[PDB]
């Protein structure tokens, strides 16, 4: 065995300058006694083109929870960049149940892995999905996105870049059904961002009154949906540990249902 | 008619313009506040 | 039963009142009146105008025989036009509702024993007018029958066909024909009538659970399900069944499963009428086109009221709770017009009187835009590891309960399926069904052993001794693997175990200190005292809720260790040892859905867990055999394109074969396997064999047979068109030029070792032609009885293929290990290399053979070979002077071999090679 | 090559499993000979499900269903194991 590494040391300058598919198979060999090197293995495979090979090569190094970076590099770092080597390359990598590689399998665990930035997942998913020509599929994948953020800042992320990738193709078309569906999408979208950044920061914050006040306001002369995020307040906002002005926001109530016509109720 | 049809696609595509262009300073003014409230949280 | 019918029946009285009321004074014999006896009696004198009751009663003997296992399809064979006379009776009677329902159900399982009949001839002409295309002739819509024409050309010019055949028929055809389609129709429109009557009873849910089996059976099989789908989405069955009453019951959860899988059946991921298996992109996209569509039919028909329902994106309207509310914003009438414009029959007949409200056209329309798993995640979804509710499951325990009086929710095998996929579905799912059912019978044995009881303080013990369940305290984790890429589930959870064998016997302690690595074992949370409440009168308690198990968690247990945690290097030394301490611990990793489910859930279960169960070696292995049918039902490419073919049932069977396919070899070394030139020519006979040299002399072995075809001398006749109409195609045997060509063989060396083995067992045409078709690249099937050779012709055809191609792998499977120890000792009495012959199986398995064909034991014999070959280079250096220990190792002797006999054997093919060196040079 | 004995006394899933033991190559099946060796009229395989066996049909074998289907199959017509009148009370079957 120590005159094997020995050997593969002395063959590693050989390997590199053979290159191509014989130095990938040398580099598989090597990895399979020593793989400490398969940073430098999926590099080569970038330098030749294999993607699949070093996206499997990826999965396989983040299924071993004692394999460790030789360049020290983190895991949340290496998914990033698998995920934008992914997205860089979703028509040159061939995706399908016969290789095993699922994108939006990988991008749901990386995304319920780290839920901090779950909404730049999702706009890497989009972005991935726009590179492949799957506008569908990106609006759906934006969509989740902004009704799945917690975060304000990956909120507001999927939804810049949701709005971007929306005036790119309003340019690219302008310059039928499918465009107009897309633009009636982003302008109720545009419509419920208050409510959804309203739900957003009683995910963070439900104490808030004073953001369900705004939200009330926002929600305008739309009766049942004023009377239905009264309730909602009511039945979410604890009044020992409230921050807002939940007196207001009663006194308002109140004021509502005056200005409406009715005492008894 | 193949003078007023054309007109009317004209007329149509201004529309659209306009409603894009309506549509992406409501999305830019909707990032600032959307900015404005990740810096507030 | 037959015992039933064979006593003093009422349909016996009846047919003796009936039908033996001849006045011929018989003697007074008590013969008893068997079933097969009164068959016999009636089945001859069946005829035009026999009565409805003799046709029930055959029917009824029919559906005996066939939950009887019992061939039945010859007898009605023998006489075509009584058997067609019988069939379109038992269609009269099924559509007349004039009978009673439990008429009408021996009926309809009398037709789908039928259908499941169809490999029988008359069986399948007399199905093939009632799935033939005038089922689309009656559909409700015209518009949608013409587009399903102008899509499928084929399907187009099929109608053309059936449509010209009925122009083309008499009034008794073509009445025949449109009798079937009503009857087809009619039958739909019952099935709907009684769904929707209402104060079903015993006889309707039975019959309406004949019917949800046969719509099953009939999209199982895809030539009728090509009809049969678009019949039931024309008529929308499925929508019509959800609203109905009898499936609403409560008591009706076998109804409502067969429903399931009708509606799974139906909604299959396979294409009617290519039969080609459809992906799970197929079936998205198809979903997708749907939506669009829809889409645009609103936004051209009821745009102001469906915008968002129409400017919403695939993954917001798929779902029956986010269409719900645009569907209710939308009007009754706004519905009946998109259902219109969508060519949905929204209207029924008015004798079927089936109630189409807004309600019911909202779940047609839900039903219809409903996004459906595929297969493989039907398959994927389904968990292999068995839990408490799986064990005790509701349809396990009427499977258990079940004696064919009424249908079961299950697949069924049949010759054809409807792909590749769906037949490896149904076959995981009956292993997984039959797994869970031997779990849970084990399980409950166990527990009836271990007799579960409330003692003292509350703690569940037990009072009875069980040998393959302990008692054991609450397991400790020991680690939680990461999850891996793509799967919410940990890679491996590993927990510890403590056990006791201080009261168990030396034999059993023994059992359990020797388990085997990943052996499947279960973990038991039982409370008897909730069985108490059982004596109080409360609920209906179930039958684990009654042995008083609560929960099980399956589990498999990798290695054992001591009461120290150190692993058992010596297991033997350890046994016959005397131990220190009588508790052990045992490692086990859980199941990582389980687990991450109790971890959601917050559920407890392994500080609860009281007991241990195991099984036995040989019966813990559905795991494994579950999980390979998983994995084929998952893989797009399980056989080859020519295999799938011939699986699936559809097609020439005879494709398959040697004779039509492409890739056939035209020269075949049989070396040995004709002992002489008179048995190569009694082996082949009606073929011409001639000899491949000019030499007219026989030759023995080793021979080489080719089959050369010979040629067709087309004469420049002139072509003559008036002897043409009774000139019958004649089927003239291509006589295959059978050349035999002979070769000296190689020898071996001068040793009597060397001499290659010959066969010595003169073998039967039969199984010469046999042995032909095996080494002849295809589909062979050897169809031999007890005694006939068929192990000594596998050897042969093994030998064959190694000899005939060495680079090709040949895989034996066999059934019992003694068939396989015979096959290994016909392998090495033939010509077959003992180190590329390995088996594989469990190492504790005595080899019957010679030589031990396990992987220790072709190790060993590779190394013992290896020996013998550095002592015979060893003496082969030292006969030749070459210096140093060539035989020191195996890559020094081939290297000294190479650069001592490769220049020595250059020199002598150099000095051979001259034409002046004679034999003594 | 794959070569199966008793493939009547096996399961039809058991008897594809051997058949899909390799990986495809290129979108293909290496598998190029399929020889099945067995007897119809013999036992069929044991099942432990009585509902399964029957109403399931779970005792159907690959090489029944073969048999059943209309498949080229080659017949042995010769015995040399049991007596004559053994193997003519064995030859009523077949």
């Amino acid at each position: 065995i120590t005159q094997h590494n020995r050997i593969w040391a002395l063959y590693r300058p050989f390997a590199n300058s053979a290159e191509g598919i014989t130095a990938v198979k040398i580099w598989r060999r090597y990895m399979q006694v020593h793989p400490e090197d398969a940073e430098d293995f999926i590099e080569l495979l970038i330098q030749c083109g294999l993607y699949t090979e070093a996206v499997k090569k990826y999965i396989e190094i983040l299924n071993n929870p004692k394999f460790q970076s030789k360049n020290a590099k983190g895991h949340y770092e290496l998914w990033s960049e698998m995920v934008d080597l992914l997205v860089e390359h979703a028509v040159d990598i061939e995706t399908g149940h016969e290789t095993g590689i699922d994108v939006e399998r990988i991008i749901r665990s990386g995304i319920e892995r780290f839920s901090d930035q779950r909404g730049k997942l999702w706009s890497g998913l989009a972005t991935y999905w726009i590179r492949r020509g799957n506008f569908d599929r990106a609006r759906d994948v934006f969509e989740e996105g902004i009704t799945t953020v917690m975060t304000v800042r990956d909120f507001t992320m999927i939804f810049d870049a949701y709005v971007e990738f929306e005036e790119s193709v309003i340019g690219t078309l302008m310059e039928d059904f499918d465009l107009d569906i897309r633009m009636m999408r982003f302008e109720h979208l545009m419509d419920r961002r208050p409510f959804l950044l309203n739900d957003v920061l009683l995910r963070q914050n439900p104490n808030n009154v004073a953001e369900w006040e705004k939200r009330v306001a926002l929600w305008g002369d739309n009766k049942e949906e004023v009377v239905k995020t009264y309730t909602d307040a009511i039945a979410a906002i604890n009044p020992k540990k409230a921050v807002g002005a939940f007196h207001l926001l009663w006194a308002n109530y109140a004021k509502f249902y005056e200005k409406a016509g009715d005492l008894r109720t | 008619s193949e003078s007023s049809t054309k007109n009317a696609a004209l007329t149509a595509a201004q529309e659209r313009l306009a409603r894009f262009r309506a549509l992406q300073a409501r999305a830019k003014e909707s990032s600032q506040q959307n900015l404005k409230e990740a810096t507030k949280e | 039963t037959l015992e039933d019918l064979e006593g003093e029946n009422q349909f016996t009285n009846l047919a003796r009142q009936h039908w033996l009321n001849v006045p011929q004074q018989a003697a007074k014999i008590k013969v008893k009146t068997d079933v097969l006896k009164r068959e016999l009696y009636l089945w001859p004198g069946y005829g035009e105008d026999s009565s409805n009751y003799h046709v029930l009663l055959i029917i009824l003997i029919v559906n005996a025989k066939r939950r009887e296992r019992v061939s039945t399809w010859d007898i009605f064979a023998d006489r075509p036009a009584d058997f067609s006379d019988l069939f379109r009776r038992a269609l009269s009677m099924t559509l007349d509702s004039s009978l009673s329902w439990t008429i009408r159900t021996h009926v309809l399982l009398f037709i789908i024993h039928a259908f499941q009949s169809l490999d029988y001839a008359i069986v399948r002409k007399e199905c093939a007018p009632l799935v033939s295309i005038s089922i689309w002739h009656n559909l409700s819509t015209e518009e949608k029958r013409e587009a399903l024409l102008d899509s499928n050309p084929h399907l187009r010019k099929a109608w053309r066909a059936a449509t010209k055949r009925f122009e083309s028929a008499d009034d008794a055809t073509k009445a025949r024909l449109r009798f079937d389609r009503a009857w087809l129709y009619s039958l739909v429109l019952d099935f709907l009538t009684l769904l929707y009557s209402g104060n079903a009873k015993q006889e309707h849910v039975l019959y309406c659970e004949r019917f949800v089996e046969f719509l099953t059976d009939l999209q199982s099989q895809l030539p009728t399900r090509r009809y049969v789908n678009t019949l039931l989405q024309d008529l929308h069955v499925l929508p019509a069944l959800s609203l109905s009453p009898i499936y609403n019951d409560e008591g009706n959860g076998l109804l409502r499963e067969l429903c399931n899988l009708f509606t799974h059946y139906t909604y299959f991921a396979v294409d009617d009428q290519s039969g080609v298996q459809l992906s799970r992109e197929q079936a998205y996209d198809r979903h997708c086109a749907i939506l669009a569509k829809l889409q645009r039919i609103a936004m051209k028909h009821f745009k102001e009221k469906l915008t968002v329902l129409a400017l919403s994106n695939y993954g917001s309207i798929d779902k029956r709770s986010e269409l719900e509310p645009l569907l209710q914003a939308l009007t009754d009438d706004e519905l009946v017009q998109l259902s219109n414009l969508m060519n949905i029959r929204t209207s029924y007949p008015d004798a079927a009187r089936i109630p189409v409200d807004r309600k019911f056209i909202v779940e047609v329309l839900l039903t219809t835009f409903e996004r459906r798993k595929t297969f493989q995640d039907a398959a994927q979804a389904l968990s292999v590891l068995p839990t408490e509710e799986t064990l005790f499951d509701i349809s396990l325990k009427r499977t258990d309960q079940y004696d064919g009086s009424r249908p079961l929710a299950l697949p069924k095998l049949n010759l054809q399926y409807l792909s590749v996929g769906d037949f490896l579905w149904r076959s995981f799912v009956l292993y997984r069904c039959e797994s869970f059912y031997a779990i849970r019978q084990d399980l409950e044995d166990a527990l009836i052993r271990l007799k579960p009881e409330v003692r003292r303080g509350g703690v569940t013990g037990f009072a009875g001794f069980s040998k393959m369940a302990l008692p054991i305290s609450k397991p400790v984790i020991l680690d939680v693997m990461p999850p891996q890429v793509g799967d919410d589930k940990p890679s491996c959870v590993k927990a510890e175990v403590t056990i006791d064998l201080r009261r168990l016997t030396p034999q059993i302690r023994r059992d359990w200190e020797s388990l085997r690595p990943d052996d499947v074992v279960f973990l038991l949370a039982v409370d008897a005292s909730r069985q108490k409440q059982s004596a109080n009168g409360g609920a209906v308690l179930s039958e684990a809720e009654r042995l008083g198990l609560v929960h099980v968690r399956a589990a498999e247990i990798i290695q054992v260790l001591d009461d120290k945690g150190k692993a058992i290097r010596d297991p033997q030394a350890y046994f016959d040892g005397h131990t220190r301490s009588d508790i052990r611990k045992i490692q086990l990793r859980l199941d990582a859905t389980s687990y991450k489910a109790d971890t959601e859930a917050n559920r407890n279960v392994y500080e609860d867990i009281n007991l241990i169960v195991r099984r036995s070696s040989r019966e813990n292995n559905f795991k494994p055999v579950l999980e390979s049918i998983q994995d084929l039902t998952l893989s797009e490419v399980p056989l080859a394109s020519w295999l799938h073919e011939v699986f699936l049932g559809y097609g020439d069977p005879a494709g398959a074969t040697f004779k039509q396919l492409p890739n056939r070899l035209k020269k075949i070394n049989f070396r040995d396997t004709f002992l002489d030139w008179q048995h190569l020519v009694e082996s082949f006979p009606g073929k011409i064999i001639e000899p491949s040299d000019d030499v007219s002399s026989s030759f023995g072995p080793p021979y080489v047979l080719e089959s050369v075809e010979k040629q067709v001398e087309e004469h420049p006749s002139k072509p003559s068109k008036k002897r043409r109409r009774d000139v019958e195609p004649a089927l003239m045997s291509k006589v295959e030029t059978l050349k035999v060509s002979t070769y000296k063989p190689p020898n071996n060396g001068p040793y009597p070792v060397d001499a290659p083995k010959l066969n010595k067992i003169r073998f039967t045409p039969t199984q010469i032609d046999a042995i032909y078709s095996g080494t002849q690249p295809g589909l062979t099937i050897i169809v031999g009885p007890p005694g006939t050779g068929k192990t000594d012709v596998a050897v042969q055809i093994i030998s064959n293929i190694y000899h005939n191609f060495p680079e090709q792998k040949t895989l034996l499977v066999a059934h019992s290990n003694q068939a396989l120890n015979q096959l290994f000792a016909k392998i090495v009495a033939l010509d077959i290399d003992e180190r590329h012959l390995l088996r594989l199986g469990h190492g504790e398995e005595e080899l019957e053979t010679e030589g031990s064909f396990s992987k220790h034991g072709r190790v060993e014999s590779f190394l013992d070979n290896r020996q013998r070959f550095l002592y015979e280079v060893s003496r082969l250096a030292a006969s030749m002077g070459a210096p140093g220990a060539h035989g020191n190792s195996a890559e020094t002797a081939g290297y000294f071999n190479k650069v001592y006999v490769e220049p020595a054997w250059a020199k002598f093919n150099d000095i051979i090679q001259r034409e002046d060196v004679g034999p003594e040079d | 090559n794959v070569i199966m004995e008793e493939a009547a006394q096996i399961t039809e899933i058991e008897n594809f499993i051997p058949l899909a033991l390799q990986k495809p190559k290129n979108g293909q099946m290496a598998l190029q000979r399929v020889v099945l060796c067995g007897d119809h009229y013999q036992n069929s395989p044991v099942i432990q499900g009585l509902a399964f066996r029957h109403y399931a049909n779970l005792e159907q074998s690959l090489f029944s269903r073969l048999v059943r289907l209309g498949v080229p199959t080659i017949n042995l017509d010769q015995q040399g194991r049991a007596r004559p009148s053994i193997s003519n009370l064995y030859r009523w079957r077949y």
